[PDB]
């Protein structure tokens, strides 16, 4: 679409409007635009660093800048085919946002699948009121799952206690599993407890799964039975 | 993140505790840490999921019949109950019970008089509940008080989860009896999570807790405390409580 | 920086998968992140995703693959499940150790099913409970097949299924069943094989 | 008895949900339901008449790439690989 | 407090509304004992207690869900300036330059309220209404959530000229003065437009445009950043994202409304 | 069986197309006409089962 | 292969094609008639089927898609259109 | 001093629909939490009040829906408010005779009866007549009898009936219907039963060249 031109200029045409004549009294907006000016550019805008991973983009290197031979042997002596196309087209493209997190929460995920079973809420609170100690998995406002094994991986990384990623997310899987192995034997044992009290509970899920079931094994019966009648004539 | 509440007159209650009942260290034991002990359980068990946005009261409501989600529901019924509790021994925000509760007493306790209660509650509370738990005088939707003992954090709300019962020793057949009859009502019910009604509140609260007596009475001696206790109420609570 | 925050945000904090969302083959382990919202939310289709879920989604659960696409629409399912079946095995009791002391894709022990260990009790108002039993639905005749829980299991009889067996026939699975869970392992796939027995 | 169709048989080890027992599924199944698909050149196996009968109908016309499901590259080698072997005196 | 209730006899129970006020007397007093709720989102209160512009970080937009943008693949180019990065399949929307617009646009708003111009507040998706209705009531203005009828403003003798007009003085105290026909009759312009959904109101914005009214607009990944007088770089899609917005431009207009009072009690 | 052997390998549309001469050119532009109608048909399809994906979500 | 297509005037299915559930009346009459033509006419072995029939024709001898309206509603939203 | 548009709906297609339905819904959501246990005005009475002719029937039946949503409101529990509200939009018992006697009259083609039912023993006169006399055809008397035999009170009642016009059949049908609008009286909870044996339905059908 055009870049349009008389959406951003009202307070221009309504003040020949108002200098002419030809409207009596001014409007209560037009002092208010007067004082704050519309951007009226609408410009394209390059860019020169990639805001995730710090990547600088524009920037081409030299012969100069590789005097020692590649991987194959060979030095560097004149300009490539690529290094001769003008690359202005990456300097607007909107970068792509990289985290290594996502390599490290795509592990996660894939050796233990029964996390995804865990439902997990994106609505968020506020991410301003984030006040988190990395020192620690547990986090009072959080829950327990793969993001805090690879907030506690990313920690020790830039803390140094280990040098190599695969070291630390080890490190940080293991303390998942310390704090995973003592959630579920207090749920057991407050369920058992809660038993030798005299609590009486009504349908637990083993049933609610049972009756759901049924609801739906009903209508299976019916619909074979008429499918079956109907294939015999 | 569930937060301790802020009581009234916080820096008297951590100079002095609660005058007859509790020293300081007695009532920053029951209230100042295990409070605090309570809702950070209770944040971390219930962070990153729907309960998180709700009270303790909702919450216990909400996770009551789930088998699998007792220990929250422990948490969120202890956190309540010790919050019914504090809140009526609490100084201040001479109350003397209304006129209404003593009524009320003399038409639920077969016209016995407010201390003859007390010493049943005594009794009570000193047999049926062993170990942890939790004394109610509670009101039914029949308008009838009556002493409710839960073991460790039943809740007098809710009476499938009341725990009134220790199944862990032996039970007259009256107390089966009663245990059958709650599961064939609890049964009757055709709401899918299969929960029921009851309108049963509670008008006092004592914390039979080992958080609450031990540190200033000792390992016997709970009667001595409850008594305290229940000679000590703050009755503007009490008597808000019941409905007009 | 925002870049920081995006990393950290709780969109991101979902790993990226492109798996079909309506996979008819066999399903052994979740491939989908559950999304959950609460009642308030949903009351205003906010899922926490970019747009407004649609309002027949009445389910607190689903399971997406893309924010948006070119169709204009986010590709999800109102489907929760696999979080049942979980909670399931918790019931039953029955545990499945990696868990104690350049990447390994491998699925690690159980892949979060049950941190559940092995040696332990479960006291009654009984007693000890001595074995582990769940309803069941036998499938189809035949070790037998069960659906027990969100899983099938493999069915092993004392002596021989009785006349009920035969007289249903393909209707078996509309009468329910009580099983004894005998084990649960998990294989490489990482599919668990629990055989039972029937009672 | 009835019908195997009318019927979904769930596999053993696999997890499942009310829904599976339901038509609905069995409809969504019908719904939803090799060598050439590799590195593998198809021009190797013009003298292998077995292979590549495979990738024909019942009276000999080469499959379309919309059935055969083959890269460009590989249905062009293919039909090479099927009309050679045509020629040859196999096929 | 709560008159045609006939109570119980103490003999009899409680009756199933006496139940009801008892535990309206619980929910009030004891229902919310043991633990007060922090940090915690709730959505109602976007709409009741909208910050204010100045109080904004980029951290409660990026919460609000305003930095998520369309599909890149319904990329309008136009809006190549606003844009932060992609990123799962999506364009990331800069939310320092949504800041920065936001607060401009609220300053334009909270300028229109306090010199007692009109405001409307038109979002045609489904969700919108109580936000548009709160903002409208509390920046004395008006809304639009069920259809934006095209001539509505260029045509606006045929539409909104049977409607009923009214006289108020400098506190909007009604003054019920009679008014003449021919000042019924007349054209009554908003003095600003906002728009939540400006991809589905090419109608008004263009009537905007022609009839020179001055329009606020979320711009999202796929919308004409031209066709708006004041953009707001922002998901146009989500409806927690559009009402922090609108919430934070509402309260912009009730802090012009309070100032116009306020010197006009002095 | 046999009938639908016959349809699977257009021995009926090949005898009917064999019965007179086409001109190449023309033959031509049957095929591309004819491809780009199969292609259409499944666009088409894609859109519609977009279609019925959208509705049982809601859109 | 994706095989997209150029803007369209309408997304229409021409005739689109419905669940025709069948007369329950026609399924026992053809079984009876069956059941005749094997055992025989006025047979008991499905006097059942009879009983059935006559329970079933009693009163009466016999006992829409919505596809083109939500593709109308949504061709827009989903052709993929490039933007104006 | 400034003229401004009144409602803040200005600018929708039908401002009165919308801010009456903007005080309701304000209504319904104060008092939400409020248990729940009407002649409202017409489509045309609500138009003049509304949109007029901007009125449609979805915004018609969106009112009643709001309207009979607060009406619902538990009656004990409601307030001025609620009630105050609602009000814009809202719009012979027979007995026995000196001799307990239920007089009632009954039409059927250009036929009229007057039946005064007595409690008795199941005497019957007609026109001063028996009733074999009076109806040769049996199955006149069986339809002078069906009221009563379906509150199965034939024995219970003497009837004097007295009819004119039309023929057998039609004197026979005006009867049975002013029996059983008679009978009513004697028992008005057996109307409905009566109401469903279909005596209480007076046949509209006449000669119509
Ligand atoms: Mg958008």
């Amino acid at each position: 679409m055009k870049i349009q031109t008389n959406a951003v200029n009202v307070l221009q045409r309504t003040s020949a409007y108002l200098k002419s004549g030809l409207l009596k009294e001014t409007p209560a907006w037009y002092n208010v635009v007067a004082s704050i000016p519309p951007s009226t550019k609408f410009t394209r805008e390059p860019r020169f660093k990639n805001p995730s991973n710090g990547h600088i983009i524009g920037k081409l290197v030299d012969v100069t800048e590789q005097p020692h031979a590649n991987n194959k042997g060979l030095y560097k002596t004149r300009p490539n085919s690529s290094d001769k196309r003008v690359g202005v087209k990456r300097l607007y493209r909107p970068p792509k946002l990289t985290y290594v997190e996502d390599r490290l929460r795509s592990l996660f995920y894939k050796q233990h699948p029964w996390e995804l079973s865990r439902p997990k809420i994106l609505v968020e609170n506020e991410i301003g009121d984030e006040n988190y100690d990395w020192s620690h998995m547990l986090q009072i406002g959080r829950p327990l799952d793969g993001e805090s094994v690879i907030q506690r991986t990313m920690y020790l990384i830039k803390t140094k206690q280990y040098g190599d990623m695969v070291e630390a997310y080890d490190h940080a899987r293991y303390e998942f599993y310390a704090l995973r192995m003592q959630e579920e034997t207090e749920q057991q044992v407050a369920l058992e407890e809660a038993e030798m009290f005299g609590s009486l509970f009504g349908v637990s899920a083993i049933e609610h799964g049972i009756q759901k079931e049924q609801e739906v094994l009903d209508v299976w019966e019916k619909k074979v039975v008429e499918e079956t009648e109907l294939m015999a004539a | 993140i569930h937060v301790v509440p802020k009581l009234p007159n916080s820096k008297a209650l951590l100079q002095n505790g609660v005058p007859n009942i509790l020293s300081s260290s007695g009532f920053k034991t029951v209230w100042f840490d295990y409070q605090r002990y309570l809702c950070d359980k209770l944040t971390l068990a219930t962070a990153g999921q729907s309960l998180e946005s709700y009270y303790p009261f909702h919450i216990l409501l909400k996770t009551a019949g789930n088998p699998l989600q007792s220990n929250i529901f422990n948490l969120a019924s202890s956190i309540h109950n010790n919050h019914l509790f504090v809140e009526n021994i609490l100084p201040s925000a001479k109350t003397e019970p209304s006129r209404l509760f003593l009524s009320k007493i003399k038409d639920s306790f077969n016209g016995s008089d407010w201390e003859v209660v007390k010493e049943e509650m005594i009794y009570r509370a000193e047999n049926e509940v062993l170990g942890q738990g939790w004394l109610f005088l509670v009101e039914n939707n029949e308008k009838k008080l009556f002493i409710l003992t839960s073991n460790n954090n039943g809740t007098p709300y809710y009476f499938p989860r009341n725990q009134s019962f220790d199944l862990n020793s032996a039970i007259s057949i009256d107390e089966f009896a009663t245990l059958k009859q709650m599961k064939e009502l609890i049964g009757k019910s055709t709401k899918l999570n299969g929960k029921v009604q009851d309108w049963t509140m509670p008008i006092i609260c004592v914390n039979l807790w080992d958080h609450a007596y031990l540190h200033d009475y000792g390992v016997g001696n709970r009667s001595k405390y409850v008594k305290n206790v229940l000679d000590n109420l703050n009755w503007s609570v009490v008597n808000n409580r019941i409905f007009s | 920086t925002l870049a920081e925050l995006l990393g950290r945000s709780r969109i991101a904090q979902v790993a990226n998968n492109h798996k079909p969302l309506t996979y008819t083959g066999k399903k052994f382990h979740p491939t989908h992140q559950i999304i959950e919202t609460k009642p308030s939310t949903l009351y205003r289709q906010e899922w926490g995703l970019k747009s407004a879920i649609p309002s027949k989604i009445k389910s607190r659960y689903l399971v997406y693959n893309d924010l948006d696409t070119l169709e204009r629409i986010t590709t999800f399912e109102p489907r929760g499940g696999t979080q049942w079946n979980r909670l399931r095995f918790q019931e039953m009791g029955v545990p499945i150790n990696p868990f104690f002391k350049k990447f390994n894709t491998e699925i690690i022990g159980t892949g979060g099913l049950s941190y559940s260990l092995p040696g332990k009790l479960k006291n009654s108002p009984n007693g000890v409970i001595q074995r582990t039993v769940v309803p069941g639905r036998i499938l189809n005749v035949v070790k037998w097949l069960a659906a027990i829980g969100g899983f099938v299991a493999d069915v092993v009889f004392f002596q021989s299924p009785p006349s009920s067996f035969n007289s249903m026939g393909d209707f078996i699975r509309m009468k329910t069943f009580l099983f004894e869970i005998l084990e649960a392992s998990m294989e490489k796939n990482g599919s668990v094989s629990m055989h039972a027995r029937l009672l | 008895k009835i019908d195997q169709s009318l019927s979904k048989k769930l596999p053993k080890g696999t997890i499942y949900d009310p829904f599976d027992f339901s038509m609905g599924r069995i409809h969504l199944d019908r719904k939803y339901q090799d060598i050439m698909k590799s590195g593998a050149n198809p021009l190797e196996f013009y003298a292998r008449p077995r292979i590549l009968s495979r990738y024909v109908t019942s009276t000999g016309r080469i499959q379309h790439r919309d059935i055969t499901g083959l890269s460009a590259k590989n249905q062009r080698r293919l039909s090479k690989a099927i009309r050679r072997c045509q020629a040859i005196g196999l096929m | 407090p709560y008159p045609n209730l006939i109570p119980s006899a103490n003999d009899k129970p409680y009756s199933s509304q006496e139940l009801f006020l008892r535990q309206l007397n619980h929910s009030m007093r004891t229902a919310k004992l043991g633990a007060t709720i922090s940090k915690v989102y709730y959505p109602h209160k976007d709409i009741f207690y909208p910050p204010l512009p100045e109080n904004i970080t980029v951290e409660s937009l990026m919460s609000a869900g305003v930095h998520l943008g369309q599909s890149t693949s319904l990329w309008r180019s136009s809006t190549q300036s606003y844009i932060y990065g992609e990123y799962k399949g999506i364009h990331i929307i800069d939310l320092n330059q949504t800041l920065s617009y936001l607060k401009r646009a609220a300053k334009v708003v909270e300028g229109v309220s306090e010199s007692g111009g009109i405001i409307l507040f038109l979002g045609t998706r489904q969700g919108q209404k109580r936000g548009l209705e709160e903002a409208a009531k509390k920046t004395h203005g008006y809304y639009v959530s069920t259809r934006w009828i095209p001539g509505t403003l260029t045509n606006s003798t045929e539409i909104s000229g049977i409607w009923e007009k009214q006289e108020i003085d400098s506190n909007d105290n009604p003054t019920e003065r009679a008014l003449s026909p021919n000042e019924t009759s007349k054209q009554v312009k908003p003095d600003l437009l906002v728009v939540l959904n400006p991809t589905e109101n090419r109608n008004a914005l263009l009537e905007a445009i022609k009839s020179r009214v001055p329009t606020i607009a979320i711009i999202d990944t796929d919308s004409e950043p031209s066709l708006v007088t004041y953009p707001i770089p922002g998901n146009d899609d989500s409806l927690r994202s559009v009402n922090f917005l609108l919430g934070v431009l509402a309260r912009a207009g009730q802090r012009g409304l309070q100032n116009r009072l306020a010197r006009n009690n002095e | 069986r046999l009938n639908r052997i016959m349809f699977e390998n257009n021995i009926p549309g090949d005898k009917r197309s064999q019965r007179f001469y086409m001109k190449p050119g023309k033959v031509a532009e049957l095929k591309r006409s004819q491809r780009h109608r199969k292609e259409f048909m499944m666009g088409f399809k894609r859109l519609i089962e977009i279609v019925k994906d959208a509705k049982r979500k809601g859109y | 292969p994706v095989y997209r297509l150029p803007p369209l005037p309408r997304l229409k299915v021409k005739k689109p094609i419905i669940r025709q559930e069948a007369n329950k009346c026609l399924v026992l009459m053809s079984n009876l008639l069956q059941c005749w033509s094997s055992y025989g006419h006025m047979s008991p072995k499905c006097a059942g089927l009879v009983t059935e029939l006559k329970s079933c024709t009693s009163e009466s001898a016999l006992g829409k898609s919505n596809i083109n309206y939500h593709a109308a509603r949504l061709y827009d939203r989903i052709n993929g259109k490039p933007h104006d | 001093r400034r003229i401004v548009p009144k409602l803040a709906t200005f600018y929708s297609a039908n401002p009165n629909h919308e801010d009456r339905i903007n005080r309701l819904e304000r209504l319904l959501r104060k008092y939400i939490k409020l248990p729940s246990q009407a002649p409202w005005i017409s489509f045309d009475e609500y138009a003049l009040i509304g949109g007029g002719t901007k009125l449609k029937p979805t915004q018609y039946t969106q009112l009643l829906y709001m309207l009979n949503k607060l009406h619902n409101i538990d009656p004990q529990l409601t307030n001025d408010e609620i009630t105050s509200e609602l009000s814009q939009y809202y719009k012979k018992i027979k007995t026995l005779d000196e001799f307990g006697r239920s007089i009632a009259v009954g039409k059927r083609k250009s036929s009229t009866a007057k039946v005064f039912v007595v409690r008795g023993t199941g005497e019957i006169l007609v026109n001063g007549r028996q009733l074999n006399d009076y109806f040769l055809k049996m199955k006149d008397r069986e339809s002078i009898m069906y009221p009563l035999q379906v509150i199965e009170s034939v024995g219970k009642y003497n009837i004097f009936a007295t009819t004119s016009g039309g023929g057998p059949t039609g004197q026979a049908e005006s009867i049975m219907h002013a029996i059983a609008k008679a009978l009513v009286v004697f028992n008005p909870l057996l109307k409905s039963r009566l109401h469903k044996a279909g005596v209480l339905t007076r046949d509209y059908r006449h000669v119509e060249r």
